[PDB]
């Protein structure tokens, strides 16, 4: 197809790295049908072109439906390409995160990924965006395509588009200087303190700014811009470490407490267990009731107070990975911690009563991952790396059935049961 | 003759030049055969004589197929392959015949000869050049290069398939109701036309291909059921794989074993329990084709059990998308599971057998879960959807398992089927300490130089034991201590450990282990009526723990 009127930005892989070579995983019939339909139209619009097998690169593709959406959306899994793509700070098109966003009373997330297809992709980089639509039963060779335009989900796309996004948003930001806007991958986060009715009206004003810029570069362009997913981060809570309050303590209760306080002393150095462990002298039945001494009650009180204070020495470093651990607690409850150095937790939390509660652990864990990732984007500006309490094969069979986000974090699998579970229980 | 097909650009891997395996001289008759072969290839444009500025050379053997006196040329392109670019290799797995849907009319056409009818990228041809050696070692060698995809070159499958797809595209657009499935040599063409019209479309398809230089021989046009496509017999309402016969040899060549592994790889897609580990190990190294290898005893156990599975034909039916897919699973014991996928009862699409993934400790519920996941992924590949499952586990058993298991786990929509042996949970630990049950504090210790250790317990009743142990470790003594407490307690028992390792093993809920000690512990847990296991940190002043720690310290 035509050379685009817009001049491209040169892009490279990181020095010494080759492009992605990632196998396509098998897809359900409905998702292959959706992809064939989507890619046929994208090809007609010049956004992608068919390629052959002499292109040695590949990236997996699938399709998702957002919450309450009946329309399939293409989702390319560029996680490997993104790891291999140059950083865009040095080329001077990073995107900085606003610390005020998390304080806003309402934050609406808009899908603006369609805008990226209006900018061409550097010709020499296109080969690295190859993907393959597979066929049911290996009956036909997969249909191979590559991108001619900034792809959705590639970290280069918001970087290269930002100068355009800045022009597009300039009049809205001038007219609404207290509204905070943050772009992350395919999403626009728009935070205000306005009343929810007025907030929603401002989001629609913003949406119209984007469609009015749709006149100047016709590829129809409002497929998912329509959707408004609303957050209220000023009301987000943290789940602190709590100790039981009981009128009667057994040996087992006190053992549980000393174990928890001993673990917690790695996070809060002022924690003591000496007077509590003194209650446990001898060789006692687990269900024998032990009355607390004045000294043990004072040690426990002191410990409760230490746990109410924030952890010392914790600061977010955007050059370091964010890590998120998740524990299954039972009864639809899931705890999590986000940190960059062990025992220096930036946030701890707990979810309950999510989709799939009491019937589907994988769906619930997928939702937790999505919520934690959204929180992380809002609070710090990037996605964590997950440690998931699930076997690889189970997660990899099912997670794409439940995924509703246009980003995908990285993850690893935990197969040894952690004591951390009872501590955040 | 010139081909109308456009070539695919091909490159050597970055930084690499042409071949460096030079040309063998061979006997008088052998070369006598080659010039006849190559002269007749030059007659149809497959190869061309090249000039004096080509520095490349590629080796060649001469072998027979079914032994007439007419020699077949054998070229070992492994050298060219390692310097040839990768191609994105689009089909990893093979079509399964139960993924086919019923068609009123079916035709299978052969295009296996077509490799030699596809032009090779000109800038790459020079790297396939070879030399016919002199017949008396006096005159220069005749030098030819390939103009077409050579057999056994890494790019030929990818490039041939790509060329077919592009040639077939317009025809499929003109005929959106005809299905054409491509897998290397064979082309499957199915329609719901009455047979007279279908025959006409086939002839249109064949003329289309010939226009592009691709012929379909008249012999290998299959019009009678069974049509053979990719080794499957396609009848109108069922398919058959005939027993697969494997070579029987006194000594095995690398080409023999390579050809053997490829045959077993295909068969494993149809037959279950086919193993290829040990035979593939024999292909290690830079070993040339005519070169004899000895069979390990592992390799012959692998081969012998493969031939026993392959004794039997395999039959099945076709997919009806208007009906549910159903998958039923049975426990066969010793880590083995059987399954059937069907839509109507006893008319099987696919049957198979799942083996336990290896590991120290497992249980039947986990294995059942793995089998379900494996069948799910298989079914997505073949039919694009997840079957409904029929499982020999009671809904209450599964509910107890998944809700209490520390990891996320799930099984898609399923129903209980009462096919013994039913999968069950063999023990369940208490969530709270047991009133009135004796409390055993356990510990172990071992010297990491001598392997001498101790395991023991103390209880709130003053019962104590410590056993000296040889040839042990700290983690092993922790498990020994728990076993001692289980052996010497009543049917209800509280046990307090400081071993995260031992707690973690028991937290993983195994019903069988590679460790005889874990197995003995499992046996004990099964005999008990109630067991509560608690954890405490070592060396923090907790009374009973500190007493047993001192008991098991070295004296
Ligand atoms: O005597 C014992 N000492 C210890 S230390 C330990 C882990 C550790 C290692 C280093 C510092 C602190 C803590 C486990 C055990 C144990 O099981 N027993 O029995
Ligand atoms: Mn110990
Ligand atoms: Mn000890």
């Amino acid at each position: 197809g035509p050379i685009s009127p817009i001049e491209t930005v040169p892009v490279k892989l990181k020095p010494g790295m080759d492009g992605p070579k990632v196998k396509q995983w098998p897809l359900t019939e409905e998702k292959i049908k959706a992809l064939v339909e989507i890619c046929t139209e994208m090809e007609k619009e010049g956004k992608i072109s068919k390629i052959g097998p002499e292109n040695p690169y590949n990236t997996p593709v699938f399709a998702i439906k957002k919450k309450d959406s009946t329309k399939w959306r293409k989702l390319v899994d560029f996680r490997e390409l993104n790891k291999r793509t140059q950083d865009f700070w040095e080329v001077q098109l990073g995107i900085p995160h606003p610390a005020g966003l998390k304080k806003k009373k309402s934050v609406t997330v808009l899908d603006v990924g369609d805008a990226y297809f209006s900018v061409p992709l550097d010709e020499d980089f296109r080969k690295y965006t190859a993907f393959t639509i597979p066929s049911i039963n290996n009956e036909t060779p997969g249909i191979r395509y590559q991108y001619n335009v900034l792809p959705q989900g590639w970290k280069g796309s918001p970087a290269i588009f930002q100068s355009s996004m800045t022009k597009i948003l300039e009049p809205f930001k001038k007219q609404n200087p207290d509204i905070v806007i943050y772009q992350y991958m395919d999403d626009l986060y728009v935070g205000s303190d306005l009343e929810i009715g007025q907030h929603r009206t401002k989001i629609e004003e913003l949406r119209q700014h984007l469609l009015r810029w749709g006149l100047t570069t016709p590829d129809k362009e409002p497929p998912f811009l329509w959707m408004g997913y609303e957050l209220h981060p000023d009301k987000w809570t943290v789940q602190p470490i709590v100790l039981p309050e009981k009128d009667s303590w057994t040996v087992n209760d006190i053992q549980k407490l000393v174990g928890k306080l001993n673990w917690a002393s790695q996070i809060y150095p002022g924690i003591k267990v000496r007077q509590l462990s003194k209650l446990l002298r001898g060789t006692k039945a687990l269900t024998e009731v032990i009355p607390l001494t004045e000294e043990a009650e004072l040690e426990l009180a002191e410990n409760r107070e230490i746990l109410k204070e924030p952890v010392h020495g914790v600061y977010y470093d955007p050059s370091k990975d964010l890590i998120a651990e998740i524990q299954k607690q039972g009864q639809g409850q899931w705890t999590y911690q986000i940190y960059q150095e062990p025992f220096k937790n930036l946030k701890t939390g707990k979810y309950a009563r999510m989709r799939g509660a009491h019937t589907n652990d994988v769906k619930q864990l997928t939702e937790a991952v999505q919520k934690i990732t959204t929180e992380s984007i809002v609070i710090w500006g990037k996605t964590p790396k997950f440690k998931l309490p699930i076997q690889k094969e189970t997660w990899e069979t099912w997670w794409t059935e439940y995924w509703q986000a246009t980003w995908i974090p990285e993850w690893e699998f935990v197969n040894t049961p952690p004591l951390v579970k009872l501590w955040y229980q | 003759p010139i081909s109308p097909i456009e070539t695919v650009p091909v490159k050597l891997k970055p930084g690499m030049d042409g071949p460096k395996v030079k040309q063998w001289p061979l006997t008088e008759e052998k070369i006598k055969a080659l010039v006849e072969i190559c002269t007749e290839m030059e007659k149809e444009g497959k190869i061309s004589k090249i000039g004096p500025e080509n520095p490349y050379n590629t080796p060649v053997f001469a072998i027979k197929k079914k032994d007439s006196t007419k020699w077949r040329k054998l070229v070992d392109f492994r050298e060219l392959n390692k310097r040839t670019q990768d191609f994105w290799e689009v089909q990893l797995g093979i079509p399964h015949p139960a993924g086919l849907k019923k068609k009123k009319s079916v035709t299978v056409l052969d295009v296996g000869d077509a490799y030699f009818s596809v032009p090779l990228d000109e800038d790459f041809r020079k790297y396939t050049a070879f030399t016919i050696p002199s017949i008396n070692n006096e005159t220069p060698g005749i030098r030819y290069q390939y103009n077409v995809l050579p057999q056994g070159w890494k790019g030929s499958p990818a490039i041939f398939q790509s060329s077919m797809t592009k040639i077939l595209e317009p025809f499929k657009k003109q005929n959106p109701d005809i299905v054409i499935y491509q897998y290397m040599d064979d082309l499957y063409v199915g329609s719901d036309l009455e047979i007279g019209q279908h025959r006409t479309k086939i002839e249109e398809l064949r003329q289309h291909l010939l226009r592009w230089g691709l012929t379909t021989p008249d012999k290998k046009h299959q019009k009678e059921p069974p049509f053979l496509w990719m080794g499957y017999e396609l009848h109108p309402d069922k398919w058959t794989v005939q027993p697969i016969v494997l070579p029987e040899k006194d000594s095995w060549t690398v080409n023999d074993i390579q050809k053997l592994v490829g045959k077993l790889n295909w068969a494993s897609q149809i037959y279950p329990g086919i193993k290829v580990r040990q035979l593939s190990k024999l292909l290690r190294g830079t070993k040339a084709l005519t070169e004899v290898i000895p069979l390990t005893e592992e390799a012959e156990l692998e081969l012998a059990e493969n031939r026993e599975i392959l004794k039997e034909p395999v039959h099945g039916v076709y997919y009806d998308p208007s009906k549910d897919l159903i998958a039923e699973i049975q426990k066969q014991g010793q880590g083995q599971w059987t399954y059937q996928i069907y839509q109507e009862p006893f008319k099987n699409l696919k049957t198979g057998k799942y083996a336990r993934m290896r590991g120290a400790h497992t249980n039947d519920v986990k294995q059942l879960t793995e089998a379900v996941q494996k069948i799910t992924t298989e079914s997505i590949v073949i039919w694009g959807k997840t079957p409904k499952f029929k499982l020999p586990i009671q809904k209450e058993t599964w509910e107890t398992w998944w809700t209490e298991y520390w990891q996320a786990t799930w099984i898609p929509e399923w129903e209980f089927v009462n096919t013994p042996p039913l999968v069950k949970l063999w023990y369940q630990l208490e969530k709270e300490p047991i009133v009135g049950a004796e409390t055993f504090y356990v510990d172990g210790a071992a010297n990491r130089e001598t392997k001498l250790g101790k395991a023991g317990y103390v209880t709130n009743k003053g019962r104590q034991k410590v056993v000296p142990l040889t040839n042990t470790t700290n983690q092993k003594t922790e498990l020994q201590a728990i076993y001692l407490a289980l052996q010497d307690s009543g049917l209800e028992v509280n046990i307090v450990t400081d071993s995260q390792y031992a707690l973690g093993i028991i937290q993983a809920q195994p019903d069988k282990s590679e460790s005889e000690l874990v197995n003995q512990i499992i046996e004990q847990l099964i005999k008990k009526e109630k067991v509560y296991l608690a954890w405490v940190p070592a060396h923090k002043g907790i009374g009973g723990n500190e007493q047993v720690d001192k008991l098991v310290s070295a004296g």
